[PDB]
């Protein structure tokens, strides 16, 4: 643990990249996470929303 | 049968042609929800019920 | 844009609708503006042969 000041902006920007990279598997409220499934799923009116 | 009995049957190992289902007329409500209509040609599915 | 329909067919002159003068007879845009017009025309437009 002598390092550990360095290795903790190390562990903290990749963990800001590891929530960034997670938060897109949310669907925050619509049918799915994936947009390619609401493009193939539905009309453009409701899968604009 | 009556709505309180109503029929379940399974739809599986099947292509299925949505495409005479939208141009027919003879249906007054023809109403998906989670999915489009013209796009029921372009995907695949499993556990169909009728 | 004045035309004739049927009774059922009045909820597809509408954005964003599916149906079958809409895809094929007349469309309306999904950016829409303006205002749809429909009244009973059965006392005009209908003969008894």
């Amino acid at each position: 643990s002598a390092l550990g000041k360095l290795q903790d902006v190390v562990n903290q920007n990749a963990q800001a990249l590891n929530t960034l990279v997670k938060q897109l598997s949310s669907n925050f409220g619509a049918i799915s996470s994936v947009l390619n499934d609401i493009l193939s799923r539905l009309d453009p009116p409701e899968a604009e929303v | 049968a009556s709505v309180y009995a109503w029929n379940r049957k399974r739809i599986s190992n099947c292509v299925a042609d949505y495409s005479v289902l939208y141009n027919s007329a003879s249906f007054s409500t023809f109403k998906c929800y989670g999915v489009s209509p013209t796009k029921l040609n372009d995907l695949c599915f499993t556990n169909v019920y009728a | 844009d004045s035309f004739v329909i049927r009774g059922d067919e009045v909820r597809q002159i509408a954005p964003g609708q599916t149906g079958k003068i809409a895809d094929y007879n007349y469309k309306l845009p999904d950016d829409f503006t303006g205002c749809v017009i429909a009244w009973n025309s059965n006392n005009l437009d209908s003969k008894v042969g």
